[PDB]
């Protein structure tokens, strides 16, 4: 979803109260967003 | 103070052991091992392990004021168990804690962890805490260090430093004491606690907030097992409400809310016995889990039946009501139809109108509700219209 | 940081109607269409 | 005083359309969905 910039998709599901997830899950994401200039999905990780 | 609080609060701990083949190791049946336990702990020929008589009361050894970070605002606590009254612990709070009689008391009771910091939770949070510092109220949250609370705590800490002049903030965070992760450092050796958890590593239990203006660690005498300070929490929510002030706007009682935001069991827990405390409550919408199936179940005015409460369950937390089995799920049915059954005490906070002053509508309307439907409101007209 | 956390909110709230009554009308036609459609096939 | 009456009356007639009508529409269409839910019912 993030290769496809899809942030409302993301938003309604992989990141919802029912699943689980840790801050440092989501370090190599962060960095393919913050490299591949994908600042929704850089706010939704701060956010997250 | 510390003798107050020494001659009328007391502590629990497992004095029949009662291990378990489930239980790992060879802990006691409250999850303590057998090397952490009380002098002269007897075994306890039953295989049933209760607290009320496989436990025994003893006086309380960790209480004080909290200390986190390295030079970080100094903080209060106490360890008190369950059966612990709420009228003396109304009494620590305002005659020995030296706070105000509350105006108004927010019971925040949302998800536990894993909280999006949405803009519009942002703003709407925000707003509920403005609200509270200006009524001069008291939040209720939890203390774990997760979720929705590390966020109020962290807006109180930032009203705090903003507007240093203006009334302080009251949040208390009412937590386990079977689920501090950081324990043998709130045990007096006046004395400090410091509660430093950048060096605290991971743990299944839970984190304590750094930002709470008090904390109160309920303790059952048990180890591992959450869902413990529900019950000291529910009785001082209706000790507050019971409780008569002659100085109040609200005919004569502390106003009271419940502040409900997605979550699981626990929160639908508190928000039946908020209901059933004759308490209102205000649910925010868009939130998900439960909040938004109390939203949809309260938008229709169908004949409230159990297919509708399923169909709204199974698409709001699929997984969740999966994972519970028949009974589990036969009794959250019952659960959201006894919350239904008072539509009266219910506000919810609609995503299209997402103005402003949302939060302040939505717990003026629960109280004028709650103020309508009783008997004060024959002939209130001059209270109606203070409120 | 605590003013531009205000700062943030004020002009997020000042970006932000019509589409939220167009999206509320359309949701209450779908609703309306449904319940027809229910009560077609209860007499059927 | 008369004159800041007249005057009152004009800016006030002068700051007041679209929600009126979709206000009437919303009226419109629950009244629908309340009769065709009263036929449904009436028929079953």
């Amino acid at each position: 979803l993030l290769e496809w910039n899809q942030l409302d998709l993301a938003n309604d599901e992989i990141f919802t109260n029912d699943r689980r997830w840790e801050s440092a899950d989501l370090q190599e994401v962060m960095f393919t967003a913050l490299i591949k200039d994908r600042p929704k999905f850089v706010r939704l990780f701060l956010e997250n | 103070l510390v003798n107050f609080i020494q001659a009328n609060f007391k502590k629990r701990e497992c004095v029949f052991f009662t291990k378990d083949s489930k239980a790992t190791e060879n802990v006691c049946k409250c999850g303590y091992a057998q090397s952490q336990h009380m002098e002269g702990t007897q075994i306890n020929q039953s295989e049933k392990w209760n607290y009320k008589k496989h436990t025994k009361e003893f006086p309380t050894d960790a209480f004080g004021d909290i200390q986190f970070e390295t030079l970080g605002k100094k903080g209060k606590y106490i360890r008190l168990s369950c059966d612990t009254d709420a009228e003396i612990l109304y009494e620590l709070l305002t005659q020995h804690w030296h706070l105000k009689t509350p105006n108004l008391v927010i019971s925040v009771t949302g998800g536990a962890k894993n909280f999006a910091l949405k803009p519009r939770m942002r703003k709407i949070f925000s707003r509920l805490i403005y609200i509270a510092q200006s009524k001069g109220a008291w939040i209720l949250t939890g203390g774990t260090h997760y979720g929705l609370m590390k966020y109020i705590g962290e807006v109180v800490r930032d009203n705090t430093i903003s507007r240093s002049s203006e009334e302080n903030i009251v949040a208390i965070g009412i937590a386990a004491w079977g689920m501090v992760s950081n324990r043998d450092t709130l045990i007096r050796n006046y004395f400090l606690a410091q509660y430093l958890m950048d060096d605290f590593t991971r743990d299944p239990l839970y984190i304590l907030d750094n930002n709470h203006t008090h904390l109160l660690l309920v303790d059952n005498g048990c180890h591992g097992h959450p869902t413990v300070e529900a019950k000291l929490r529910n009785q001082l929510e209706k000790y507050i409400s019971e409780r008569t002030i002659q100085d109040s706007n609200y005919g004569g009682k502390i106003p009271i809310v419940c502040f409900a935001q997605g979550g699981g069991k626990e929160t639908l827990k508190a928000i039946n016995t908020s209901i059933k405390n004759k308490i209102p409550c205000v649910v925010v919408e868009g939130s998900g889990q439960i909040a938004d199936v109390i939203a949809s179940l309260v938008e229709v005015e169908d004949a409230l039946t159990s297919s509708a409460v399923k169909e709204k369950l199974v698409r709001f937390l699929p997984r969740t009501v999966s994972r519970l089995p028949e009974e589990e799920t036969e009794s959250w049915i019952k659960w959201l139809k006894e919350i239904l059954e008072c539509s009266h005490l219910l506000t919810v906070i609609k995503m299209e109108e997402a103005g402003d002053e949302i939060v302040s509508n939505a717990i003026s309307y629960a109280l004028y509700k709650a103020f309508s439907t009783s008997e004060q409101d024959k002939d209130n007209w001059n209270g109606q219209l203070k409120l | 940081g605590v003013m531009k956390e205000n700062y943030l909110v004020k002009i997020n709230t000042k970006a932000n109607e019509m589409r939220h009554r167009f999206r509320q009308l359309d949701t209450k036609l779908n609703d309306l269409k449904g319940l027809l459609k229910e009560i077609a096939n209860k007499i059927k």
